[PDB]
């Protein structure tokens, strides 16, 4: 949404562009646009969503 | 000087003008071709037009 995807080698995070404050990639700070066959530079990773743990607690 | 891949920087700049960044990545080849041809036009304009 705002920021960039940064990896310290083995774990992917979202940070704001001007101050390194890392946060886990999640559905509330990244948006989605189609499938990923058109983008060059894609990397596979998990986008953990916050509703699934609450729903799985049921 | 902090370096960013030029594509991601162009995405930054599209966010700057109001267009979302996915528009660049989905259309990166087309945008590259437009920029290259636009630079090519300048050479004709300078060399030929007096
Ligand atoms: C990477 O850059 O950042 C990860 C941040 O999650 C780092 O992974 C965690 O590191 C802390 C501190 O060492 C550990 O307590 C955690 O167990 C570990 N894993 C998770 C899932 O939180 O992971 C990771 O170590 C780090 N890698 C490098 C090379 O710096
Ligand atoms: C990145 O920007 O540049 C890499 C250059 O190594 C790129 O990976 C591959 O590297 C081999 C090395 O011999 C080249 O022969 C390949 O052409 C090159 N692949 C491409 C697509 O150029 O790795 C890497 O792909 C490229 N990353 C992106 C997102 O373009
Ligand atoms: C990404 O994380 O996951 C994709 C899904 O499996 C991965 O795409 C696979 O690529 C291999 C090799 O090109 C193909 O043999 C598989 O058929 C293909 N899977 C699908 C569902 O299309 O695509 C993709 O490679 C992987 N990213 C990386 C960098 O490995």
């Amino acid at each position: 949404r705002e920021g960039v995807f940064v990896s310290n080698g083995t774990h992917w995070f979202v940070t704001q562009r001007n101050f390194y404050e890392p946060q886990i990639i999640t559905t509330d700070n990244t948006f989605v646009s189609g499938n990923c066959d058109v983008v060059i530079g894609i990397v596979n990773n998990t986008v953990y969503d916050p509703l699934q743990p609450e729903l799985d607690s049921f | 000087a902090l370096q960013i891949p030029f594509a991601m920087q162009m995405a930054y700049r599209f966010n700057g003008i109001g267009v979302t960044q996915n528009v660049l990545y989905e259309n990166q080849k087309l945008i590259a071709n437009q920029f290259n041809s636009a630079i090519g036009k300048i050479q004709d304009s300078l060399s030929s037009t007096a």
